[PDB]
């Protein structure tokens, strides 16, 4: 994402602006994954 | 600070609270799709 | 005194297990109490759960009373003023400890017999007359009575006797009563071979001329004459348990004593110098002890007879199974036919010269003399069909020379894979087999300890248990590998059965060496000491099996390839059947659930194993996108055992509801996530087959989304949420209709705007404050709370996007809107929050994580407020404080979980 967020930096583009946009989909999915296997509950909290 | 002293008591057991934290999780995936929001939108400065 | 102290507190030690002998067979007499199971097939399947369970439950603990047993009489073997009393009472209590728990073990067994054929009652009378036995061996325990050792010797015979008879009423008497009653050729043999060495004891007694020296001679014959018989006693004890492990010392060390005793009468035999008494008594104690020895050899054997290792290389057997088609595919040309004998030859002995060579390098010789038996019938199955087949190609118009070709080739790839299966099962055989029963026993001794642990002080309020709060955690994972005992004996030949009890033998790893340096702490700290020598004992025991369980963990883990992910599928089908067999039996209406199942606790344990599975879902995704991963099949078998407790665990909420309409609505919800798993696998295997394609890695993907949309079916199913996805609609359909072309039809004015929103956003935070404050009341006043709060949140949706066109600059509006998105996302949460707080509220953790929600949503309002609102007149000021005061408040009311992470004294700065 850094890659497109630097050549997006000064673009003011508008079909440049979607490169970025449609990269965060699987940067969108990644962290859920590691949320959803955050929310295993042996892993998230043990009770006291 | 009233949390501490219950577990100041010898009779009382302290957890380990999983092994990370997931309230850190939660604010963290929120405030990426928070941002996400913002960058889905197509009009929008650099300084956002 | 007469009696030492320590004899004084065995005293009261004896008084009080005499007392819980004959309390157990008073408790007896309220047998069955037993729940009706119906005609339920699940409840069915739980007869057939309680049944091979309990079984081991009474097995497990009737091998500690025989050790119990005859530890005493080995410590007793001594002269008094030289015997550990207090050792002593350790051994009587685990036997009244197992004592109490085989009354309430058969109790349900009695329940359990009485439904199948109702001839359980000689199984009660002989439980009786076992304690019965153990009562008159209590009597003879006390030291302060006139009474022979050979009196104490035969009381105790017949309580070791009896308990294989109740093993016989059972019908797990495992091992064969040929060899059982072996054991009494050989110690019948011992004591008449000890009595024939006391009677030359005795001869050259007469041959001495000294004093003192004809004295020392009988004195270490008799104790000769009675360790033996010790021997006697104590073999009838142990003739049905010589399998376990935990008796097997006692038996070496009598064998010690009776080598002590030979060692101190064959040092007396040597006196007797000039003597032609002297020559035939060294040779009599040179035979005395190879009886034995030869016993020793055997009763290794009889360990060894049921744990066979061996090695499944199988490096030779792929090729011996793909070159035995080209004969029949061949068939009719000379030339083809008999260059294929040649090659197979090559490829079957290429497994007899590693087949020799796994024998060299193993420690036990059971399965390895079978590897000598194997790889026979791998040699003879070729030797005979070289012939065949060359009648079969220099006269292939024969009837003959063809039916023998059939029949040999049957004989060697069937034989083969008796060659494999035996060598990898039996050795499982001896891993997985003395893994779990070993463990069980150990297990609920420190359960049988802990409990008379914890009622040795008057109040048992607060005893701070490190084992008990354990304890209740383990007992729910023991039977999950005894059921794939009997499994794996019913199902040998597919893994799938052995691989679970791989999985389920790594699951019990983790809770189970926990509680063991748990159990070592809690050595010092009861007051009584002979209790702790068990628990000192047990975790020995527990030390010598977790040794063993690692060994058979890591080394079957290899024992086969990572093929898990075909067999994975299999799993659910089995799910898949037996629901829709419930969606007859949810048609039918008539269904009962299991004691155990509690509606408020299931539907937490459906919602916990709901985000188990996908927990796995996503570590399903990053090995997929690695591809050819061998934890392909390791998830892929995770996600199966995490579907199976969610098949329970929703057929359990079925049985327990009574709607007809929501029980077809789990099922329904239920069926089709399993219908998306069905896809899950199948395109994973065609992910794990094409590594680096990136057009699989979107497809489940979209399919892991449509997963967790049917989990949130299993979510929106519940009846005892009412409304909070409607809550969730409600506050989602708006928003999203605000955010997509909403502009308000009338302005009006900025101050009669301004006044309507402080007064709708005062009650907007007072709904999301009663939210913490129905947190300790029941979850459906969450519910209540959320149709509140997501109605007049739609209100002041309205009243918010009516002021938006107020504003003369629309970039100040997309910055109100873009706030008021801001507002309407942390509310999401906080809704997303609910639908887990009203799940689980007894959960602290999430008490806080709403509660950091709810303070997320009265921030970001207050912020807008400041934007919005004028500041000229300034009462908004206060305003806003108000409702942040409130808000903080109720969160000083449930102090359950902290809010940061700093300590104590950065709390103090």
């Amino acid at each position: 994402l850094v890659k497109t967020i630097k050549a997006l930096d000064g673009a003011f583009t508008e079909e440049n602006r979607a490169q970025c946009r449609a990269a965060t989909a699987p940067l969108l999915e990644a962290v859920d994954n590691l949320s959803a296997f955050a929310s295993n509950p042996e892993f998230s909290s043990i009770p006291a | 600070a009233a949390y501490l002293v219950g577990v100041s008591d010898p009779n009382s057991q302290a957890g380990q609270q999983g092994l990370v934290e997931p309230t850190q999780f939660a604010r963290a995936n929120q405030a990426i799709q928070m941002a996400c929001q913002s960058l889905g939108e197509p009009g929008c400065t650099q300084a956002q | 005194p007469p009696l030492t102290s320590a004899q004084q507190a065995l005293t009261g030690t004896i008084n009080s297990s005499m007392q819980a002998v004959q309390a157990a067979q008073a408790t007896l007499d309220d047998f069955d109490t037993l729940p009706p199971l119906g005609q339920d097939a699940a409840s069915k399947a739980w007869r057939k759960n309680k049944m091979d369970e309990s079984k081991h439950e009474i097995h497990s603990q009737v091998d500690a009373i025989t050790a119990g047993t005859a530890s005493v009489v080995n410590l007793t073997a001594g002269d008094p003023a030289e015997t550990d009393y207090t050792a002593v009472g350790c051994a009587v209590t685990t036997i009244s400890s197992n004592l109490t728990e085989m009354s309430r073990g058969v109790k349900l067994l009695a329940a359990l017999l009485e439904d199948e054929g109702g001839s359980g009652r000689p199984l009660l009378q002989a439980a009786k007359g076992l304690a019965g036995a153990v009562s008159e061996l209590l009597r003879s325990a006390q030291p302060a009575s006139a009474e022979p050792r050979q009196n104490l010797l035969q009381a105790a015979g017949n309580v070791g006797q009896a308990s294989g008879e109740l093993l016989q009423q059972i019908g797990e008497s495992d091992t064969d009563p040929h060899f059982q009653d072996a054991l009494m050729q050989l110690a019948k043999a011992v004591a008449s071979a000890a009595a024939a060495l006391v009677l030359k004891a005795k001869s050259v007694a007469q041959r001495t001329e000294d004093s003192g020296l004809q004295t020392q001679v009988i004195a270490a014959a008799t104790q000769c004459a009675l360790s033996t018989s010790q021997l006697v006693a104590c073999t009838k004890v142990v003739a049905p348990t010589i399998s376990s492990p935990v008796c097997q010392e006692q038996l070496v060390e009598a064998g010690r004593l009776v080598a002590k005793a030979v060692e101190g009468c064959v040092s007396a035999s040597q006196a007797a110098t000039e003597d032609g008494q002297l020559l035939r008594g060294v040779g009599a104690a040179a035979t005395a002890v190879t009886q034995a020895l030869n016993e020793l050899l055997q009763h290794v054997k009889a360990h060894a007879t049921g744990a066979g290792p061996a090695g499944r290389y199988d490096q030779a057997t792929d090729t011996i199974l793909t070159v035995t088609e080209n004969i029949f595919s061949s068939m009719g040309d000379a030339g083809e036919m008999v260059r294929q004998a040649r090659i197979l030859a090559q490829a079957t002995s290429d497994l007899v010269n590693a087949i020799k060579a796994d024998a060299e390098g193993e420690s036990d010789l059971e399965n390895s003399r079978k590897l000598l038996s194997a790889a026979k019938i791998l040699a003879d199955a070729t030797a005979k069909m070289v012939e065949a087949a060359k009648g079969a190609a220099a006269h292939p118009d024969s009837e003959e020379q063809q039916q023998r070709l059939r029949e040999a080739a049957e004989g060697l790839r069937m034989a083969t894979n008796a060659a494999a299966q035996n060598a990898i099962k039996k050795k499982l055989v001896q891993r997985l087999e003395h893994a779990a029963k070993q463990a069980a026993a150990s297990a609920t001794q420190t359960i049988a300890a802990a409990q008379h642990a914890a009622s040795t002080p008057k109040a048992s309020a607060g005893p701070q248990p490190l084992l008990v709060q354990s304890c209740k955690a383990v007992a729910e994972q023991i039977p999950l590998l005894v059921q794939g005992v009997r499994g794996s004996q019913a199902q040998p030949d597919s893994p799938s059965a052995q691989l679970a009890l791989i999985a389920a033998s790594q699951s019990f790893l983790q809770p189970g060496g926990k509680m063991v340096a748990a159990a070592k702490a809690s050595v010092p700290t009861i007051q009584d000491q002979a209790s702790a020598m068990q628990l000192s004992q047990c975790a020995k025991n527990l030390g010598t099996a977790l040794a063993e369980l690692r060994t058979a963990a890591q080394k079957a883990q290899e024992a086969c390839g990572p093929l898990e992910m075909d067999s994975a599928l299999s799993v659910v089908q089995n799910l898949e059947k037996d629901l829709q067999e419930v969606k007859a039996a949810a048609r039918d209406g008539k269904l009962k659930p299991l004691p155990g199942e509690t509606m408020e606790k299931c539907t937490q344990d459906l919602g916990n194993s709901t985000k188990a599975v996908s927990s796995a879902i996503a570590q399903l995704l990053g090995e997929v996108a690695q591809g050819n991963e061998n934890y392909a099949g390791i998830a892929a078998r995770d996600v199966a055992g995490g579907l199976r407790s969610l098949a329970q665990a929703a057929r359990g909420v079925a049985a327990l509801t009574s709607d007809p309409a929501v029980q077809a609505i789990v099922l329904d919800t239920a069926s089709d996530v399993l219908d998306k798993a069905s896809s899950l696998i199948e395109e994973a295997k065609k992910a794990a087959g094409h590594p680096g394609d990136p057009e699989s890695q979107q497809r489940l993907a979209q399919v892991a989304k449509a997963v967790t949309q049917a989990l949130n079916r299993c979510v929106s199913c519940l009846p005892g949420q009412r409304d909070v996805d409607n809550a969730l609609r409600a506050v989602g359909d708006a928003s999203k209709r605000l955010l997509s072309d909403s502009l308000p039809p009338s302005t009006g004015t900025f101050q009669e705007a301004q006044s309507r929103l402080n007064e709708a956003a005062a009650g907007l935070n007072q709904a999301a404050t009663e939210l913490v404050q129905a947190s300790r009341g029941t979850p459906q006043d969450l519910a209540r709370a959320s149709g509140r709060f997501g109605q007049d949140f739609s209100t002041f949706l309205e009243a918010g996007v009516e002021m938006a066109g107020q504003a003369p600059s629309q970039e100040d509006r997309a910055q109100v809107v873009s706030n008021l998105k801001g507002i309407s996302m942390s509310s999401s949460k906080l809704l997303l929050a609910a639908k887990a707080l009203s799940t689980d509220p007894a959960a602290p953790n999430l008490k806080s994580q709403l509660a950091a929600a709810a303070r997320a949503v009265t921030d970001s309002i207050n912020q807008l407020i400041t934007m919005c609102t004028q500041q000229a007149p300034g009462q908004k000021e206060c305003d806003n404080a108000l409702r942040e005061l409130e808000t903080v408040r109720e969160l000083l009311e449930n102090p359950v979980q902290p809010i940061n992470d700093m300590s104590y004294f950065g709390c103090l700065d």
